[PDB]
């Protein structure tokens, strides 16, 4: 009776391995080539040739594929999204970053509602989302040889606002994010050189 | 189609095996007088029809010249010879499907095909090594090793071809391709010696004292003799019930062996007389239908070469069977096969203490059969005046007959 | 050059030129009446005409 | 009538096997079929670079879905000049130094682009200066003045 | 019964050709001077002068020729379509890029 094995849909052990991976490396690390516990093998054969079509596709509706390596084991072999051709949107680790990112700082903004809205405010309010970012660059979340080509935060009148928008009650800031992207394809080039 | 890892030759013959036996190889005597004295010429010629499997013997090549550690891909097994002028045939289509077995495998660097120089159309052994460019282009990791089609100057059909233009035909990629191959001329002469049988190997012998027949009548007339034959056809007409029960089959299945052993040396008696008279084919055929009828009961009629046999296994069973079940000793003996194979040389032989009611009888043919023999060979001895003592025998068989001859003709 | 599944790929950049071969220079030919002409000294037949 | 055997005017070279008096019987050829090319004409060449380039590759598997910044870009770059000094030092590269033997080029700005980040390519540019055989050796003679 | 061979049109020899060439060079690379596998002879010989009025004709519809050279073996000799005298359209892998 116990020979027989139960056979599951992967989407509730991809949840635990989405866990493991931003405990070990964070959040902006693709969790692609890595391993599955608890696993025998997958329950179909995907080949080289037919993963193709799979992850690139004229649709852009990519599928992340399961498969076996002789030496390895099963692994985990694709991380996109079903948004697999926009250059902003294509791979996992960078929209789940951009979801961390904009809620802690939307969270730590709501202190500043009906606060006054001059030049006093402004300066600690770009001081604040600034101090933030530095140490997302510093963990390696952010591209950058130094901090001002890794991130940018502007606010205040004659920059994002005009005076009709001070008497309307608006305040405006703008935010712009360089993010790293994963290495996909390696490619390697050999030549001979002169003696 | 597995491919398999070995080490060393002594790994090879464990799971593949060796070589196929030739079946070209002829043997002359030829015994002279020259002024009063005597001569003797041997003669074997090279064979003009081998074997095309040759990979057991490039495997010896490999070893010898420092090789370790090989992949195996075996296409299938060897096919018999149909006679002793055509040898099998290499299948262009089984050599194609172990090169498509070898592009799954991650390991080996070289690619190389040892039968292939005898394909039958120089078309499709160019065609082959085509194939594996191909893969060597694809995988990038490999590389191939070429011979010619041959060493001299080959028949396509129509044209006479020189080999080192023909290879150069034959082969049409461009140089992303031919990067990967590497290609040599001659042939080798090598040390081996080929794979052969003695078993296989008959003598012609042609002397001026002729004594062919009269060798073969005087061991048929020493086998019909009453101590020989006759004894051995008179002498067949809980644990210890078990273990007595097994002395009186084995005193039954050594008098069925040397009866069988009888029936051995006659035909070599017999043969050597109906290749010696080759002239007056009439009396040929008469020896040729005295020896088959005499083989009647042995193998065609009854089935005496074939029930002692099978007395020896169900003898091997009936003692094993013993550790748990009676009725194990009982359904072999009374029901299954053991009762049944008792009846054929005697049906009815328990109407008495004697052997009577012969319903069904293999025996007493044996000597009615023998002395046709011996008058058919008789009719022979004027008409042959060349062949001598082992004109017609088996090279295995003359080794206690004439040692010295036997260790000459191994040289040659 | 197009790539769609993710993995390592190896590409060979070719830099340097060939070579020349060169021809033989002396090589003549004779053409007139012969002997006997045979592919086979043996056997009696004119097939090099 | 090995001089058609080794050079030829298609590139496809045979190689011949030779006897030679007081030497016994040789091999006397190393040439591939693309006889005619700088590149690729020997054996030799051909077999090292499908060694080298085999075990660089089954190395770089480990960097697949790494962040392709210039932390990994660095330690990439290091991973495959620590291999090939070992050959040079081997004797199957030829230099006086190791610049002169081989270069490895990695980044952007070097060999990719930032459109190329974005796509998720990571290009690695290698050049290499094997040793050839001495297959023609050219005595030549002349007199000196006293 | 063996010795006797089946002769066919070469059409799908080609198209096995056209994936070779693609997958090794791209499909801006013209598929001719290239070689074809499992064939000992084209059935009939085309010479070189022969193959002019093949290549280049007044009415624009050409011919692509499989010929054999000493040496080389049998390769396809010819890279044209059926618009010959095109400024734009002459050549298959022009064609087949803007495809």
């Amino acid at each position: 009776i116990n020979s027989h094995k139960v056979t599951l849909p992967p989407s509730s052990s991809m949840a635990g391995a989405y866990a493991r991976v931003d405990n070990d490396r964070g959040v902006w690390k693709s969790p692609a080539n890595i391993g599955l516990n608890y696993v025998s093998k997958p329950s179909v054969t995907v080949s080289h040739e037919e993963q193709e079509s799979m992850n690139v596709h004229g649709t852009g509706k990519s599928v992340n594929a399961i498969r076996s390596f002789v030496g390895k084991g099963t692994l985990v072999w694709g991380a996109r999204t079903l948004a697999g051709n926009d250059n902003e949107w294509r791979y996992i680790s960078v929209r789940r970053f951009f979801n961390m990112a904009e809620e802690s700082i939307k969270k730590a903004t709501e202190q500043f509602v009906f606060e006054p809205n001059d030049g006093n405010t402004w300066v600690r309010v770009r001081a604040m989302i600034e101090n933030f970012l530095i140490l997302q660059w510093r963990a390696g979340a952010l591209a950058g040889a130094k901090p001002e080509h890794a991130f940018y935060v502007k606010v205040g009148l004659g920059q994002t606002m005009t005076a009709q928008d001070i008497l309307e009650g608006n305040m405006n800031v703008e935010i712009g994010l360089a993010v790293v992207r994963p290495a996909e394809f390696i490619i390697l080039k050999f030549s001979h050189k002169m003696q | 189609l597995k491919p398999k890892r070995i080490s060393s030759l002594l790994d090879f013959t464990t799971y593949y095996g060796g070589a196929q036996n030739e079946q070209g190889i002829t043997v002359k005597l030829t015994d002279t007088l020259i002024e009063g004295a005597e001569n003797r010429t041997i003669n074997v010629p090279e064979p003009t029809f081998k074997s095309p499997y040759l990979m057991f013997y490039s495997l010896q090549m490999y070893f010898a010249n420092g090789g370790g550690p090989c992949y195996i891909v075996s296409t299938g097994v060897y096919d018999d010879w149909s006679d002793s002028e055509t040898p099998p045939t290499i299948n262009f289509s089984d050599l194609e499907s172990g090169l498509a077995v070898i592009r799954k495998e991650d390991e080996p660097t070289l690619l190389l095909f040892p039968d292939a120089t005898n394909l039958p159309t120089d078309d499709e052994f160019y065609s082959l090594y085509n194939s594996a460019l191909m893969q060597c282009n694809d995988l990038q990791d490999r590389f191939t090793i070429l011979d010619t089609y041959s060493d001299q100057t080959y028949n396509d059909g129509v044209e006479d071809l020189d080999p080192i233009p023909a290879l150069r035909n034959g082969i049409n990629l461009t140089k992303d391709y031919l990067k990967y191959g590497a290609a040599y001329y001659p042939f080798v002469q090598t040390i081996l010696n080929y794979q052969y049988s003695a078993d296989e190997i008959v003598i012609q012998h042609l002397s001026y004292n002729p004594n062919a027949i009269a060798t073969a009548l005087d061991n048929l007339n020493a086998v019909n003799g009453p101590t020989f034959i006759d004894a051995i056809l008179d002498d067949l007409r809980n644990s210890v019930k078990v273990a007595n029960f097994a002395s009186l089959v084995e005193s039954v299945l050594s008098t069925l062996n040397e009866l069988i052993d009888a029936k051995e040396e006659i035909n070599k008696d017999v043969n050597s007389a109906i290749a010696s008279s080759e002239e007056d084919n009439a009396i040929k055929t008469a020896i040729s239908d005295a020896l088959d009828v005499f083989n009647e009961d042995f193998e065609g009629a009854d089935k005496i070469e074939s029930v002692a046999k099978n007395l020896s296994d169900l003898l091997i069973k009936i003692k094993q069977a013993d550790t748990n079940t009676k009725v194990e000793n009982v359904l072999s003996i009374n029901a299954l096969n053991f009762s049944a194979e008792f009846e054929k040389l005697l049906t009815y032989d328990v109407n008495t203490g004697l052997t009577a009611s012969v319903t069904l009888d293999l025996f007493a043919n044996i000597g009615t059969r023998l002395d046709d023999i011996i008058a058919a060979v008789s009719a022979a001895e004027p008409i042959d005046v060349n062949n001598g003592k082992l004109n017609g025998r088996l090279l295995s068989d003359i080794e206690p007959l004439d040692n010295a001859t036997y260790n000459t003709i191994l040289l040659e | 050059a197009t790539y769609k599944t993710p993995g390592v790929y190896i590409e060979e950049i070719t830099k340097f030129p060939p070579s020349v071969a060169q021809v033989e220079t002396a090589i003549p030919a004779f053409i007139g009446y012969t002997q006997f002409a045979r592919t086979k000294p043996s056997v009696d037949s004119d097939d090099l005409i």
